[PDB]
DNA sequence: GAAGGGGGGCTATAAAAGGGGGTGGGGGCGCGTTCGTCCTCACTCTCTT
DNA sequence: AAGAGAGTGAGGACGAACGCGCCCCCACCCCCTTTTATAGCCCCCCTTC
C-alpha cells in the first residue's frame, strides 16, 4: 500500500516515477504495487493524469550524463513522435528511453541501448522496437535548431 | 623417553649462542633468494681492552653492518626447537645479545620512508567522486531474490491432505524417536496441512501445559 | 564469443469453485531485577540465683 | 550482690511481586487453478557472423 501510495503521489505532484523506479526502492514486486495501485484509486475516488515522454526526459536525461541541448532534443523527438503517431500503444517510457537513444547517438555524448534501458527501466529489445519505428522519420523529429555532432541520415540503423 | 620428553642434551653440553637483533632490509635481501647458502660474513675483530663486533653485507645480495653488544645477566635466555617429528629438543643457552645499527645516517631514513610509504598502500583512504553515483536503485521489475523465493515456492507447490490412515501412521510412528513434538516442528515431519493436521492431533492427542518453555502437544493420546 | 531474432512467458479483465499458507491482532507464561520480611549480631538491664 | 536471657539498635541474605519481554494461537484475507480475446513488455533459447 505504501508503495503504491507513493507512486501516486509522484504521479499527483507532476514528476511520475515508473513502476520499475518505484519497485527498485520497495521490497514489493512491480506487478503487487499496480494492484494496490488500482485499488488505491477506486478506493480514494480519486485520478492520476497519464503520464507523458517528457516527465522522465530530466530525469532519465540526468541520470545518462547528457548535456542540456540532448535532452532538449530528446523531449522534442519524443513528443513530435507521440503527435505524430509512429508509436501507437507503446509505452511512454519506451519511447521516451527510444528518444534519448536517437538523440544520444546524434551527439557527442552517445549512450548505448543498455545504458538507456538500465536507467529507464526499459529492455534494449523494447528501445530497439520504439527506435526502429521512429527511425525513419528522424530528420523531422529532430528539433530545427538542432546541431548534429554525427548527421541525421549516418545515426545507427537496427 | 614420551612424545612430551624435551631433549635438554644442549644444556648439559652448555653450549653458547647470540642472540641478534637485525633490521627488516638486511633479512628481506636473505629472503629475497634464501637458498644459496651464504648471506654475508660476520667479522670480529679484539683488542687488548676492547673488542668489536661488524658484519658485511654480500656483494651479490647488495645487487657496514657495525654491531653493539649487550650485557645478558638480566635475564637468563634458553633456545629451544620442536621438530616436526613431535621430538622437542634445547638447542643451547644465550651467552650473548647483540644489535645491528645502519652505518648511513642520512639516506637510511629515505629508505625507511619508502618501507613507510609502501606499507602505507593497504591505508585505504575516502576517494572524491566527480560524477553523483547514478547506477544504485535502478528500475526492476522484480527483486532476484523474490523470484528466485517465488519460483521455489511453484515448485515445491502447496501441501496435499493425505488420507487420515497414512498420517495417523506417520504420527505414531514418529513418536517413538521423541516423547514430546512442537506443532510447527510436527508439520515439517507429517508435511501436512496445518489445519488439518490439528484436527487430526485433536482427534487423538492433547496438548499439556508445560511450565519451563510453553504449552506443547504430546503424540500420547493419553 | 557478440549480437539479433524466434519462441515462449507475464500482465490485466471478468467470474465461480475449495482449501493451504501468510499475516495481524490478541493471549499466554518464563526469566532478569527490586523491596520488605526474615534472620544474625555488638553493647547494656533484668530475673533468677 | 553476680550468671543467662533479653531489648534495642542495627546490618545482611532470601522470596514474592513487578515488569518485560518472546513465543504462540485464532480470525481474516489472498493465493492457487482453469478458460478466452486482446497488445505490449520482457526472458530464455537458438542461430548467424
Amino acid at each position: 500500500i505504501a508503495s503504491a501510495c507513493l507512486y501516486i503521489a509522484c504521479r499527483q505532484e507532476g514528476v511520475p516515477r515508473t513502476f520499475k523506479e518505484i519497485c527498485a526502492v520497495s521490497r514489493i514486486s512491480k506487478k503487487e504495487i499496480g494492484r494496490c495501485f488500482k485499488l488505491i484509486l477506486k478506493a480514494l475516488e480519486t485520478s492520476v493524469d497519464l503520464i507523458t515522454t517528457g516527465d522522465f526526459m530530466s530525469r532519465f536525461c540526468s541520470n545518462l550524463c547528457l548535456p542540456k541541448q540532448v535532452q532538449m532534443a530528446a523531449t522534442h523527438i519524443a513528443r513530435k513522435a507521440v503527435e505524430l503517431d509512429l508509436v501507437p500503444g507503446r509505452s511512454p517510457i519506451s519511447v521516451a528511453a527510444a528518444a534519448i537513444y536517437m538523440a544520444s547517438q546524434a551527439s557527442a555524448e552517445k549512450r548505448t541501448q543498455k545504458e538507456i534501458g538500465d536507467i529507464a527501466g526499459v529492455a534494449d529489445v523494447t528501445i530497439r522496437q520504439s527506435y526502429r519505428l521512429i527511425y525513419p522519420r528522424a530528420p523531422d523529429l529532430f528539433p530545427t535548431d538542432f546541431k548534429f555532432d554525427t548527421p541525421v541520415d549516418k545515426l545507427p540503423q537496427l | 623417553a614420551e612424545r612430551g620428553e624435551l631433549d635438554l642434551t644442549g644444556a648439559k653440553q652448555n653450549t653458547g649462542v647470540w642472540l641478534v637483533k637485525v633490521p627488516k632490509y638486511l633479512s628481506q635481501q636473505w629472503a629475497k633468494a634464501s637458498g644459496r647458502g651464504e648471506v654475508g660474513k660476520l667479522r670480529i675483530a679484539k683488542t687488548q681492552g676492547r673488542t668489536e663486533v661488524s658484519f658485511t653485507l654480500n656483494e651479490d645480495l647488495a645487487n657496514e653492518h657495525p654491531f653493539v653488544l649487550q650485557s645478558v645477566g638480566g635475564q637468563t635466555l634458553t633456545v629451544f626447537t620442536e621438530s616436526s617429528s613431535d621430538k622437542l629438543s634445547l638447542e643451547g643457552i644465550v651467552v650473548q645479545r647483540a644489535e645491528c645499527r645502519p652505518a648511513a645516517s642520512e639516506n637510511y631514513m629515505r629508505l625507511k620512508r619508502l618501507q613507510i610509504e609502501e606499507s602505507s598502500k593497504p591505508v585505504r583512504l575516502s576517494q572524491q567522486l566527480d560524477k553523483v553515483v547514478t547506477t544504485n536503485y535502478k528500475p526492476v521489475a522484480n527483486h532476484q531474490y523474490n523470484i528466485e523465493y517465488e519460483r521455489k515456492k511453484k515448485e515445491d507447490g502447496k501441501r496435499a491432505r493425505a488420507d487420515k490412515q497414512h498420517v495417523l501412521d506417520m504420527l505414531f510412528s514418529a513418536f517413538e524417536k521423541h516423547q514430546y513434538y512442537n506443532l510447527k516442528d510436527l508439520v515439517d515431519i507429517t508435511k501436512q496441512p496445518v489445519v488439518y493436521l490439528k484436527e487430526i492431533l485433536k482427534e487423538i492427542g492433547v496438548q499439556n501445559v508445560k511450565g519451563i518453555h510453553k504449552n506443547t502437544w504430546e503424540l500420547k493420546p493419553e
